[PDB]
């Protein structure tokens, strides 16, 4: 039997050792964590690079000719400018009787995919969907239509000029402008939808066909940041169209009433519930528009959800919150012996008030200005410089020993 | 400049050889996950950012 202080010597070690190792279990989790997350970048960068490959292959003059020199002389005679949905739709139902799905066709692992596809061309034969999109996008290429290679980790897109907007076509089933469908038919986890151009422009399609894209699909999506700079050098000079592509989307989702999910409006740009919002969000303003009724919740934009903080906050932040200003929030504060007043006696856990105050609340910090050779100081005879913005003008920080005994 | 970190493996010839096998035989494609699979963690650190010089050198013959 130890003694009771080597007992509690021995408890201390042990209790020391296991926090060590629950650190290194955490440290061992992170690492694998991030090192599963970095497989997953390389495996979509791979998909990235196999699509841009094939791409590049879809490109060539040859393939062209070729799908062109089948292509009945009444379809040529239409201007890419009057391509219509009409059009489109009787373009696939010839494709589909006159193109045969035949999975006997042979897989050489030496011939080319461009050799591939012109055999599949001679013999008017498709070993698989994948070989049928791609004869069909070689043939929408041979009239000269802007036509975008969709894949999910495949489709078309055909942009007409009349409506300035990209119809979804699927060759296989025989969809055009049904993106519902177009998801309907794809893989079923849908994260990553992107459609590569002729010229090689790589574009973000996801919002389009996925309705799932603000609820799971953000949550379960690589970074935004991440996939922004993979699609920046990939990006289409034709900012106007990317920008009127980016408005439908935003109508399209705009047309969802609402999620059937209480814990889907947790944390959501287009939902932001009331009792998910933080301890420093508030609604400004608090006669903002209603979104909708979920189970007697209202719903509100998050842009009317905005952070406040208190005032030393935004003077931490280079703003000042405006004299004589009501605070818009009241929230708990953590403090010195104030705060643990309401620990002391619980009465008081909620009167203690900490203002909070919107940026509307707030204006642009002013640096103060030295008086007779004194530099102005904070309520405690203190300077603040967390940030240099907030030096007085005419002062100047020297970090010297005994500077102040000088 | 802004000197990336990747900077180095340009001419590393283990670094080249993978470079050359993502460039033309997708065969040879797990085998470059294979160095992945031995000690790959400043190349998958790096490889988050500043991809443009690495799909370069990819693309480089």
């Amino acid at each position: 039997i130890e003694t009771p202080e080597q007992a509690k010597t021995r408890e201390r070690s042990e209790k020391i050792k296991l926090e060590f190792e629950t650190y290194l279990r955490r440290a061992m989790k992170r690492f694998n964590k991030g090192v599963h997350e970095d497989t997953h970048k390389v495996h979509l960068l791979c998909l990235l690079a196999n699509g841009f490959y094939r791409n590049n292959i879809c490109s060539q003059p040859d393939l062209h000719a070729i799908g062109l020199s089948i292509i009945p002389a009444r379809f040529t005679r239409v201007l890419p400018r009057d391509v219509d949905t009409y059009y489109l739709s009787n373009l696939v139902k010839w494709f589909i009787g006159t193109f045969t799905v035949n999975a006997e066709l042979s897989a050489s692992e030496q011939d080319n995919l461009q050799t591939t596809l012109e055999r599949r061309f001679a013999i008017y034969s498709a070993r698989d969907d994948e070989e049928l999109v791609h004869i069909f996008l070689l043939i929408l290429r041979a009239l000269q239509l802007l036509t975008r290679l969709v894949l999910s980790l495949q489709w078309l897109e055909v942009f007409c000029e009349q409506e300035e907007k990209w119809v979804c076509v699927d060759c296989v089933h025989g969809v055009v402008g049904q993106p519902l469908t177009c998801y309907k038919y794809a893989t079923k986890p849908m994260t990553y939808v992107v459609g590569i151009d002729s010229d090689g422009w790589v574009r973000d399609v996801t919002q389009r066909y996925d309705p799932v894209w603000m609820t799971v699909t953000r949550k379960c999506r690589v970074d935004a940041e991440w996939w922004a700079e993979t699609l920046r050098p990939y990006q289409s000079p034709f900012m106007d169209r990317e920008k009127k592509e980016d408005l439908e989307f935003q109508a399209k989702h705009m047309d969802q009433p609402l999620p059937t999910a209480i814990g889907l409006y947790k944390n959501h740009p287009l939902y932001a519930l009331k009792r998910h919002l933080l301890k420093y969000e508030a609604i400004y303003p608090e006669t903002a528009a209603i979104l909708g009724y979920c189970r007697g919740e209202a719903v509100y934009s998050r842009d009317c959800v905005h952070t406040l903080h208190s005032r030393d906050t935004w003077l931490k932040k280079a703003r000042v919150v405006r004299l004589g200003e009501v605070p818009y929030k009241m929230v708990k504060g953590f403090s010195n012996r104030a705060r643990k007043a309401r620990l002391a006696e619980p009465q008081l856990r909620e009167e203690n008030d900490l203002g909070l105050f919107g940026y509307w609340q707030t204006e642009e910090y002013q640096p103060p200005v030295a008086v007779d050779g004194k530099v102005p100081r904070n309520e405690f005879g203190n300077v603040y410089l967390f940030l240099p913005s907030m030096m007085p003008i005419g002062c100047v920080q020297l970090n010297l020993p005994n500077l102040h005994r000088v | 400049s802004g000197g990336h970190p990747l900077e180095f493996l340009r001419n590393q010839p283990q670094f080249q050889q993978m470079r050359q096998i993502i460039q033309q035989n997708p065969s040879l494609l797990p085998a470059l996950l294979q160095q992945i699979g031995r000690e790959n963690p400043q190349l998958l650190q790096q490889i988050s950012q500043h991809q443009e010089h690495f799909i370069q050198m990819l693309n480089e013959p």
